[PDB]
């Protein structure tokens, strides 16, 4: 099978944690001012010059992540090769290449 | 005359007169397919019936204000002839921000309050100042308190003084409700049923049926059992607005472990969604987010602070927030935070009654008091000095 | 008795040893004799392992590794130990019966010696 | 009640200490990231791709039972929770813990 | 060549004889094959009767200030808590008379025959 580079997963992941942040996810139902990256690079914002947005940002935990599956949730032993989305079971393994593996459907 | 207090939260406004009570208002306006050409603004939402399919838009934007014309709506309606009808020239706002809020944000702030509504007087302050207010008040011998405000958009840690604010040790977690609730949604769309169009009814969900495990992995063991002995799995039925108004939870003697009701009601069946969702604000890295939960958090921010006053610090935990309301987390903070602490050093960890609604009493008692016309910015001295001595006061 | 936080010897040689011990109860920050030292790297003791410490004796023994590590790697061959409940330190009062045969034959033979002939016997 | 990993190498990476180990079965695949017992266990006991292993998660106890391309890989799951159940006599007992490595006495006599 | 035999038994066996040590007591203050070789006549009569530390000698070194530095070679309260510190001091107090009774504890053997009379009988 095929395998996705560091770029592509880093990619994945943040595409995910960022679609949390989203207001709405479907569209404007009547179909016919800034965003936040605009403030913080118009605020021109630089590490270690005082206290600040970025500063104030929470470090990394010092307890390990710990693995959960990506279909049902509980904890995944293992780790799909070609993606390396976590699973639990050989159910869930066929679910996530059905639906998530390689192409996001 | 008349002092009005806002807590300008990104989910709900608190909007309240200094002499009456507290009203909880969405600070949002909405559409829905049910209406052509309608915009919903703040507590209007009551009025439309099938609240599926409800379109939300926000003037906050991860948690700042970034939207102004939504915004001037919402106060405009507030302020309007029907909320409250606010003499402004005659009337002292308490309005909070914020946390590190950037200059730009502050500076239109300072405008449209001191030039299009012409208040009398501003007071900006932050919600933790509020709340440490209010908890001081409440405990005079404690000369310092340490506030958590898992709110809807962040969960900020600060600690606070008798009077200053520790800009230093402030740790903000990006992990609040709207997180959980996409969260939830997401986890519901991929397992179970489309749901990503119901924000209103999954946050309800969510609402009332998470809790915050005690232990994790014996609940984790516990769901994935089948039959009677799986006591966390439930069945809600989601709201269809034609015969089921509000979403409930099926009683556990009604429960049938097959999930097939001759009743044709949409049942949802949450097992481990129930406390997995509430530990990203303990355990952010379980969905992925590389940052330390809230004990962890609470704890550096005291680590960081001097030697001394560490152990005051300990003994004052708040927890503030609309996150704060779920089952078992305060019980969760203080475990989590005994473990990390030092033997020799008490820990203390108060949920106030209402956590929603903290600010908005603290923001009432600093209007009461008699050194309350020294902390505010008027207008006549905003014309000449204000642009500078609004952010010199406030300290933001 | 509990999970090591810290580890750090203090060098004038080492004068002492401050090592950080978590329980549920707490954490404790204890002040060890240097030769306990050589036992703490004898018994291969780092941060996250679950030990206790004999305060008579100076005995370390690692029992295990912490569950709350259990997630680091996929796959080591450790064992994975409960945070321990209690205090970090544990005081029992207790009344144990020998008999003058245990200390005859405690003393027929020398126990323990890092020497070539100790080894072998 | 232990955890026991069966299943057919597929490939073992390890760089100077982090490696990768790739199990399979009949069903299922995985990639492990190896800790530095692991690594240790594996690089003594030679194991190439090719090789059906079985290991025993706690200990590092790893056992080649032969090579697949000769016994056919393992079907199901790959991580298996196995109850183990031993019938130790008194003797026994009393014999491994009559001194270290004493457990040798219950072949050789010598207790 | 011949693979070993693999003999596997219970995990608990092997924690048989295995006691924790709050359930057992300290058997080196009965072991006096283990003085042999390390410690002498001296230390056990002459020394130690005159030179044992005292709790007084102990609490007094305790509480006195750090020594002044050694000269160099010539050629020639707000935040303050009662409670905190009452268990801070009692935690000392406890610790203090931990280190006397360990003190005299393992100075309390006197060897049976001592360096002294091992290396005097003992022809090359
Ligand atoms: N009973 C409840 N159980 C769980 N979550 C709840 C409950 N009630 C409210 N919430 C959540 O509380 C959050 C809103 O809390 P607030 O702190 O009032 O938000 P906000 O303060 O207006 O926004 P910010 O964070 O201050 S910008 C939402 O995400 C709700 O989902
Ligand atoms: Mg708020
Ligand atoms: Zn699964
Ligand atoms: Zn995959």
């Amino acid at each position: 099978r095929r395998v996705l580079d560091r770029a592509a997963r880093q990619r994945r992941i943040n595409r995910q944690l960022e679609a949390l942040e989203n207001d709405n996810f479907q569209d404007d139902p009547h179909a016919g001012r800034k965003n936040f990256q605009a403030l913080l690079e118009e605020q021109n914002l630089s590490v270690a010059e005082g206290p600040n947005y970025l500063t104030a940002c929470a470090g990394p935990p010092s307890r390990p992540q710990r693995p959960f599956c990506a279909v049902c949730g509980f904890p995944s032993p293992y780790t799909c090769v070609s993606c390396g989305a976590r699973y639990c079971t050989v159910r869930c393994l066929g679910t996530h290449q059905e639906t998530r593996c390689l192409k996001w459907t | 005359m008349t002092t009005l207090v806002l807590d300008n939260g990104a989910y709900n406004a608190k909007i309240g007169y200094s002499h009456e009570n507290v009203s909880v208002i969405p600070n949002c306006q909405f559409r829905s397919k049910t209406a052509r050409l309608k915009t919903f603004t703040a507590n209007q939402i009551d009025e439309i019936k099938d609240p599926s399919g409800l379109f939300y838009i926000l003037p906050f934007q991860k948690g700042y204000l970034v939207n102004w014309d939504v915004q001037r709506q919402v106060w405009d309606y507030l302020f309007g002839k029907e909320m409250y009808q606010v003499d402004f020239l005659d009337t002292n706002i308490i309005i909070t921000e914020p946390y590190f809020n950037f200059t730009s944000i502050q500076e239109s702030m300072n405008e449209i309050l001191f030039e299009e509504y012409q208040f009398q007087a501003v007071l900006r302050v932050n919600a933790g100042a509020l709340s440490a207010h209010r908890y001081f008040r409440d405990n005079p011998s404690e000369l310092c308190c340490i506030i958590v405000d898992s709110g809807y958009s962040f969960t900020h840690i600060v600690p606070y003084c008798r009077s200053k604010k520790k800009k230093e040790a402030i740790i903000r977690i990006n992990v609040g409700g709207k997180l959980l609730t996409n969260h939830l949604k997401e986890i519901i769309s991929y397992r179970q049923l489309h749901v990503m169009d119901e924000t209103h009814v999954i946050n309800q969900v969510k609402e009332d049926v998470c809790y915050v495990s005690q232990d994790f992995y014996r609940d984790m063991d516990i769901a994935k059992l089948k039959g009677e002995e799986n006591t966390v799995m439930i069945d809600y039925v989601l709201p269809d607005f034609s015969t089921i108004k509000k979403g409930f939870c099926k009683p556990r003697e009604e429960m049938v472990l097959s999930g097939k009701y001759k009743s044709g009601e949409q049942i949802l069946r949450l097992a481990n969604e129930r406390f997995a969702v509430p530990e990203i604000l303990f355990n952010p890295s379980d969905i992925g987010i590389q940052e330390m939960g809230i004990p962890e958090a609470i704890v550096y921010s005291i680590q960081n602070l001097p030697e001394e006053m560490q152990p005051h610090f300990f003994k004052n935990i708040v927890l503030t927030g609309g996150n704060s309301l779920f089952p078992g987390f305060r019980d969760r903070v203080y475990s989590e935070v005994r473990c990390l602490t030092p033997t020799d050093y008490d820990v203390s960890v108060v949920l106030p009654e209402n956590p929603i609604t903290y600010a908005w009493e603290g923001g009432k008692l600093i209007s009461e008091n008699d050194d309350f016309e020294d902390m505010v910015v008027t207008r006549e001295d905003y014309e000449e000095n204000g642009h500078s001595v609004c952010e010199e006061k406030f300290d933001i | 008795e509990g999970e090591v936080t810290e580890l750090t010897p203090c060098e004038t040689t080492i004068s002492h040893v401050i090592i950080g011990l978590k329980t549920a109860k707490g954490t404790k920050q204890l002040k060890l004799d240097p030769s306990i030292f050589e036992s703490l790297q004898k018994e291969r003791v780092e941060a996250g392992d679950v030990i206790y410490i004999e305060a008579n004796s100076g005995a370390v023994k690692r029992q295990g590794r912490c569950d709350t590590y259990a997630t680091e790697f996929d796959l080591e061959a450790e064992e994975y130990v409960p945070l321990p409940k209690g205090d970090v330190h544990k005081k029992k009062e207790i009344i144990q019966d020998v008999t003058l045969h245990d200390l005859d034959v405690a003393n027929a033979r020398p126990q323990g010696g890092q020497d070539i002939l100790s080894m072998m016997g | 009640e232990t955890e026991i990993i069966e299943g057919e190498v597929v490939e073992i990476q390890i760089d100077r200490k982090v490696g990768k180990l790739t199990l399979k079965t009949t069903e299922m695949e995985t990639i492990y990231d190896l800790g530095t017992k692991m690594i240790e266990s594996l690089t003594k006991d030679k194991v190439q791709a090719g090789d059906v292993i079985t290991i025993d998660k706690a200990t590092g106890k790893i056992s080649k039972l032969g090579r697949s391309f000769f016994v056919q890989c393992p079907d199901g799951e790959l991580q298996k929770r196995k109850e183990v159940v031993h019938t130790v006599s008194l003797h026994e007992i009393d014999v491994i813990n009559s001194r270290t490595q004493g457990f040798l006495a219950l072949f050789s006599g010598d207790t | 060549i011949t693979p070993g035999i693999c003999f596997s038994t219970a995990s608990l066996v092997l924690r048989a004889t295995d006691v924790h040590p709050l359930q057992r007591i300290d058997m080196g203050r009965f072991d006096l094959i283990g003085l042999e070789g390390r410690v002498s006549r001296y230390e056990a009569d002459t020394f130690l009767p005159r030179h044992r530390l005292s709790r007084r000698v102990l609490l007094e070194v305790a509480t006195a200030p750090d020594p002044p530095p050694r000269p160099k070679p010539v050629k020639m309260s707000p935040f303050y808590l009662d409670s905190l510190e009452e268990k801070r001091k009692r935690q000392r107090s406890e610790r203090l008379e931990r280190i006397f009774q360990l003190s005299e504890a393992h100075g309390a053997l006197a060897p049976v025959y001592g360096t002294e009379v091992l290396d005097f009988c003992t022809l090359p």
